[PDB]
């Protein structure tokens, strides 16, 4: 008798996305997990055109 | 169009939203040949339990 | 269309086990079956996910939602994605998610 | 004991009787 | 000394995060159970929710993704060896004690 | 001395706070008739002040099973009858034979051993 | 005693889940709310009583 | 908390002054409010902004 009972809307995916960056720090890679945020290069999404 | 039934059996105390429906053969694989498969469940008290 | 996919060789399940000395290990789990202590969890992102379409152009988009009980409500939190991204994640292939 | 303050449960939050503050430059 | 006359135009970028309306009298956090939602725990009524959301003339076809935040927990039984009885349980958005 | 199976067995199996067993004590919070504080109740917020009086009013029914034979499993160690490790074995045995085999004789039987069971490890 | 219906929902919302399912090993909804959209009402979950 | 953390009835969480008088000159420049707060509430001067 399963009791992974899951549903349709939730998404657990994105969900420890967010739990990772609350119970730690999301800067440090860690391998292991394969842990490493998408990040963009804060000069090239807004171009401070000095 | 065959339309039988069958007797009662037992069923789970918790249903939830989406159930899978599934005709199979005597090989144990899906007929691809149907084109309309129904199914309707009467639920009734069998016995008790927590006495 | 163009990069070949994975195949797994090999799925195995890692586990690991503290040890505790029997004589407590016994006691841990005798009292830890009495269904007046038993684990309860919550999930981090405790919402219900609905996705509504807006039409290309379309500024204005109105919603609503049939009328249920908001016992223990907790706020909305709205975000706007692209069709083109987003999967459908049910069932196995969404073979219209082209987007990688 | 005045308790409209967040619970845990039972038992409200917390406090620490001495907290009301002081700093300067020094 | 040659400067043209010029109009200011304004825009601001907030990615990586989604918007957030709490459902609190003061939109403050005090607590998991918010005192609104607190009203409602008891009562039978059943309220209706009608949202318009007015955005910007896009060129793609989007989505509105929207959140509902609810308490959806689990409780696990474990009566005897290799029995595991779970029993969830989402408030707002019912979905059974199964 | 050895202490005494049934006080352990409830020290391990019952609420440390209140129950449907302290009914009697959970009265006394919902209508401030405790000398120490009457006024803690009446402060409560509604969310946890609602589900304390519905269940004075209507208490809920509790399976005293698992408390039963955990205080003749609890027992049976002090008088070294089976091993400290053995414990856990012991309680998911006697535990399932219940179980297969419930019954209104059997429930009571039961709890006289749990009575003999205190006078024997005296 | 009540019933349960199992019939073809071709709705695009359950439609959205078997999308390689054909009419011999599909799956779909049982609670037919007239008010909830199939996508949401799949969610919903009717549960008979555990004391039988 | 339920009852006796926030209020019930109509309130407004921002308010903006409209200036009752101003003076100027080459220089300096004077503005003159009055601030006028509501009655059963407490404004913190930490938060009024110009």
């Amino acid at each position: 008798l399963n009791a992974v009972v899951d549903l349709q809307d939730r998404n657990t995916e994105l969900s420890y996305q967010l739990l990772l960056d609350s119970l730690g720090d999301r800067t440090r890679y860690f391998s292991m997990w394969n842990s490493a945020v998408d990040s963009y290069d804060p000069d090239v999404r807004i171009i401070e055109n000095h | 169009p065959a339309l039988t039934d069958h007797g009662t059996l037992p069923l789970r105390s918790s249903i939830r939203g989406v159930q899978r429906v599934t005709v199979t053969d005597a090989r144990r694989r899906t007929c691809p040949y149907v084109y309309k498969a129904l199914g309707i469940v009467a639920p009734r008290v069998l016995s008790s339990r927590t006495f | 269309v163009d990069g070949a996919s994975v195949r797994f060789d090999s799925v195995n399940l890692y586990a690991t086990f503290f040890p505790m000395a029997h004589n407590t290990a016994s006691t841990l789990e005798a009292m830890l079956r009495n269904d007046t202590h038993d684990q309860s969890f919550n999930d981090y992102l405790s919402a219900a996910n609905m996705l509504y379409p807006i039409p290309a152009k379309a500024t204005n988009v109105p919603i609503s939602i049939p009328s249920r009980n908001w016992a223990a409500f907790r706020g909305w939190s709205f975000t706007r994605l692209k069709t083109k991204e987003t999967p459908s994640l049910g069932s196995g292939f969404d073979p219209y998610f082209v987007y990688s | 004991f005045a308790s409209l303050a967040p619970r845990h449960g039972t038992r409200p939050f917390m406090g620490t009787w001495n907290e009301i503050g002081t700093s300067q430059l020094n | 000394q040659t400067a043209v006359p010029s109009v200011t135009q304004k825009k601001f970028l907030c990615d990586r995060v989604m918007w957030r309306i709490p459902f609190s009298s003061n939109f403050m956090s005090m607590g998991a159970l918010t005192d609104l939602g607190q009203n409602m725990l008891y009562a039978n009524s059943a309220h209706a929710l009608d949202m318009t959301f007015e955005v910007d003339p896009m060129d793609e076809p989007t989505l509105l993704y929207l959140l509902f935040e609810v308490f959806d927990v689990v409780r696990v039984h474990q009566p005897h060896r290799g029995v595991i009885e779970a029993v969830y349980l989402r408030t707002p958005f019912s979905a059974g004690n199964a | 001395q050895a202490p005494d199976p049934a006080i352990r067995a409830a020290l391990q199996s019952q609420p440390s706070g209140l129950a449907s067993d302290d009914w009697e004590a959970a009265m006394q919070r919902i209508m401030a008739l405790t000398t120490r504080n009457p006024e803690s109740f009446r402060q409560q917020p509604q969310a946890n002040r609602l589900s304390a009086i519905l269940e004075a009013v209507v208490p809920s029914r509790t399976n005293p099973t698992h408390e039963k034979v955990l205080a003749i499993v609890n027992a049976l160690a002090e008088n070294k009858a089976i091993r400290p490790d053995e414990a856990g074995l012991v309680y998911n045995a006697l535990l399932e034979r219940v179980g297969r085999y419930n019954s209104t004789n059997v429930q009571s039987n039961l709890d006289r051993l749990v009575t003999d069971v205190r006078e024997a490890v005296a | 005693t009540t019933r349960v219906y199992l019939v073809d929902n071709k709705s695009a919302d359950i439609a959205s889940l078997n999308y390689q399912n054909d009419h011999s090993n599909f799956l779909t909804t049982v609670v037919q709310n007239n008010d909830f959209t199939p996508a949401e009402a799949s969610t919903q979950t009717i549960n008979f009583d555990e004391r039988s | 908390p339920t009852h006796d953390v926030t209020t019930d009835r109509s309130q407004r969480l921002t308010l903006r002054f409209v200036p009752v008088d101003r003076e100027a000159t080459t220089y300096l420049y004077k503005a003159r409010f009055t601030l006028a707060v509501g009655d059963n509430r407490v404004l913190d001067m930490a938060s009024t902004y110009f």
